[PDB]
DNA sequence: ATCAATATCCACCTGCAGATACTACCAAAAGTGTATTTGGAAACTGCTCCATCAAAAGGCATGTTCAGCTGATTCAGCTGAACATGCCTTTTGATGGAGCAGTTTCCAAATACACTTTTGGTAGTATCTGCAGGTGGATATTGAT
DNA sequence: ATCAATATCCACCTGCAGATACTACCAAAAGTGTATTTGGAAACTGCTCCATCAAAAGGCATGTTCAGCTGAATCAGCTGAACATGCCTTTTGATGGAGCAGTTTCCAAATACACTTTTGGTAGTATCTGCAGGTGGATATTGAT
């Protein structure tokens, strides 16, 4: 009875983080899964023609990072790099 | 027992991340650090266009976010635009615009 | 078992109210009447291309029926990436 | 009898149309018209259903957005009629 | 005392640089836009001659077409001289 | 002669250029455009080749991250590698 | 030992093409005959524009293939052109082509 | 001193049995190998995407034909599918 | 028309940049053979959802009428094309040294694996609520006069 | 300006499908804690080839002049918007089974070393030639008359 994953519970965290009194339908939610699974991809192989073209054979932090840099415009790639380096920073200190 | 999204900080799930980053074939190797930023950057993302979304519902005097406001969300903002530019959100329509030369007398 | 009815001309089921919606969708004041014509023919090409690499997916994996995922990677190809299906 | 001059009530639809998202391509025309092309691609094939409606959402998407374009290249030319050669410009520029 | 009608030379001018695939900006001046550039996202840079070369071919190729779409713009209003209007048509329809 | 770089590219050039893409008749306003339009090329295209010279830890931009920017930039461009 | 460019009759490096198939990760594995295929494909589209370049040669009283050559061979085949319509030849220039209304009164 | 890899061996041999009295520039034979390795990654990316979207672990000749039906204009992929299905069948029909 | 200025052509000549050809050599592929592992076709069949087919429901096609848009025609002015006459920038080659790329070392971070815990999905039965479509009532916009 | 036909607003009002809410259940995911391998950083280094600059090379800046284009204004013919009318197709909701997807079996084909062979790249040399860039001289093209 196959089980399809989705980021749904994930996306709906960060709504009412975002959006307390707010709600989303599953047409809105369809599509942020779309989002999430289209970013993931662009960004992934970024990563890995980059690695690639560096003869390196294991994909980083630092390999996101550029990939993000290339991929998203100004502002948003400077927000998420600061988010990037900050969740990695903090699960290193896990140590 | 913590989570890897816990020792991160991370709503959006590390585990799952790094899984589906070995299944996609990207490299022979992925670093332990990799999902775990690319966990966050999408975390980042998902909140700017929950953001966004959220205020078009409520400019339209609603509670409940569907498609028509993640595309004003994302339309109006230069930057989602850009990045969401060769893509399309089904049932989000189209924002109002209307050519000056096509509005009636002066 | 007991056969299909035949399919013709039903690119004309793109009525001419149906288009001037677009049209209007699109922000668009006055219609030239050529343009009806047109429009079912570039909506055709639009298709003819979309249904091709869809159907070709859909043969790949041995499959009778066109699903949703077929056409989402299809448009990915064409750059007309889709959202709400699947993606 | 009252009358709305020229142009008067495509603004109006205009307003109407942009406000909302609902297809406007009728349903099931749409339906067999991807059956149709198809069939002509191979035959005894099936659809779920949601793969028509992917269709027609990224068809009139398509459409919504050439018309913008359209309107842009007769606006250019100091009229307010789209014509074919509009269209067909946007597509030539476009890379169509 | 002879004089050239305009747009003579123009059509001379099309004819001998659509056989001919030289580039056409002189090397220099654009080696120094180019490390300008460059400069605002990083200090002290060196840069392959090829790289450079790259950048230059890229650089034409990408004008050139543009002012073929800019002339179809252009023609499409009825005229014969590009404008600025028309360059902008051209990217805006381009999805630049 | 203190000179803009901008300018360096000049209205010769750009006429040049025009004349490639078969143009007959230029108003004066587009080398001004033009320019404007270049520059803008090249900032998009030369952010990311730099980007792949910080990458590879580089102080010298190569041929082949700048085939690699005009790639992704969808210009794909033949004759300098890769 | 008989190499598989050799046993499939072909010009263009069979074991070569594996390798790279291998190093790309393009898929966890690759079957036997993927390289053959892939391998053949190439030479094949490799010999249909020289074939075409070597004919635009001649007819410019040439014997040496250049760049020029190339881009008039794509960008006058339908085909080519379109499978290329996003890439640019390096020194290839452009077809000669003047719009009709531009020309002077005749 | 690195061994710096082309196709322009290989590129040259067909060029003589298609115009053996016709010869290349460097410049063209560079634009040659650009061309070939981006055909490459073309495809391969199409066969890698086509095995990830039906679960498979494998790119076979079936999935570079795929590719290439979905990468080809018409003419150009029919020979191509001939060529590939060909060559594939002389090297099982060989020892 | 003719007439002359200038562009364009074709044939022939040549010097050397760019291409072919040499060989040697040698590392790192590519081929081979043996041992081991596993992916995915096949056979079988549970179960979703697609094609198909009546009962409800609002959009389409056509002809008529005329408002106003397009596109043809005219025309004056200003704006680019052409080209002379100076100005000065770019290109070409020579020559140190910055940095890129080669190479070797060794350890922090990777994969491998087995075993234990947690989670996210689904299913089933639950009751919960935003807003669409309806209502009516006050106001706004449009177009004739 | 005024009047009046009709769209537009907005506000609150009822029904219900779509959302939320719950307990029970589990497979597979994810975390944990070993054993084992190595990718790529670090640090030193040889050698391109890049920035630099001086000598040789020709293109671009400017101003004057006027041909001919762009855009304004005027007009008529005619295309396309609006709307009234009559006809029926699309939308939507309920069953029977075609095919897709979830099992399990298993072998043909894949990976994994290790081992032998070869070929494609580079470097050192020498060797060669296609053709760009002169040439002259004939003829076409353009533009004035
Ligand atoms: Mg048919």
């Amino acid at each position: 009875k196959t089980r399809k994953e989705s980021y749904a519970i994930y996306v709906y965290k960060v709504l009412k983080q975002v959006h307390p009194d707010t709600g989303i339908s599953s047409k809105a939610m369809s599509i942020m899964n779309s989002f999430v699974n289209d970013v993931f991809e662009r960004i992934a192989g970024e990563a890995s023609r980059l690695a690639h073209y560096n003869k390196r054979s294991t994909i980083t932090s630092r390999e996101i990072q550029t990939a993000v840099r290339l991929l998203l415009p100004g502002e948003l790639a400077k927000h998420a790099v600061s988010e990037g380096t900050k969740a990695v920073t903090k699960y290193t200190s896990a140590k | 027992a913590k989570t890897r999204s816990s020792r991160a900080g991370l709503q959006f799930p590390v585990g799952r991340v790094h899984r589906l980053l070995r299944k996609g074939n990207y490299a022979e190797r992925v670093g332990a650090g990799a999902p775990v930023y690319l966990a966050a950057v999408l975390e980042y993302l998902t909140a700017e266009i929950l953001e966004l979304a959220g205020n078009a519902a409520r400019d339209n005097k609603k509670t409940r976010i569907i498609p028509r406001h993640l595309q004003l969300a994302v339309r109006n903002d230069e930057e989602l635009n850009k990045l969401l530019g060769r893509v399309t959100i089904a049932q989000g329509g189209v924002l109002p615009n209307i050519q000056s030369v096509l509005l009636p007398k002066k | 078992k007991r056969h299909r009815k035949v399919l013709r001309d039903n690119i004309q089921g793109i009525t001419k109210p149906a288009i001037r919606r677009l049209a209007r969708r699109g922000g668009v004041k006055r219609i030239s009447g050529l343009i009806y014509e047109e429009t079912r023919g570039v909506l055709k090409v639009f298709l003819e291309n979309v249904i091709r690499d869809a159907v070709t997916y859909t043969e790949h994996a041995k499959r009778k029926t066109v699903t949703a995922m077929d056409v989402v990677y299809a448009l990915k190809r064409q750059g007309r990436t889709l959202y709400g299906f699947g993606g | 009898p009252h009358r709305y001059r020229p142009g008067t009530v495509a603004l109006r639809e205009i307003r109407r149309y942009q406000k909302s998202t609902e297809l406007l391509i009728r349903k099931l025309p749409f339906q067999r018209l991807v059956r149709e092309i198809a069939q002509d691609f191979k035959t005894d094939l099936r659809f779920q259903s949601s793969a028509v409606m992917a269709l027609q959402e990224a068809s009139e998407a398509y459409l919504v957005a050439l018309f913008e374009d359209t309107n842009l290249c007769a606006i250019h030319a100091k009229r307010v009629t789209i014509m074919p050669k509009d269209i067909q410009l946007a597509r030539r520029i476009r890379g169509e």
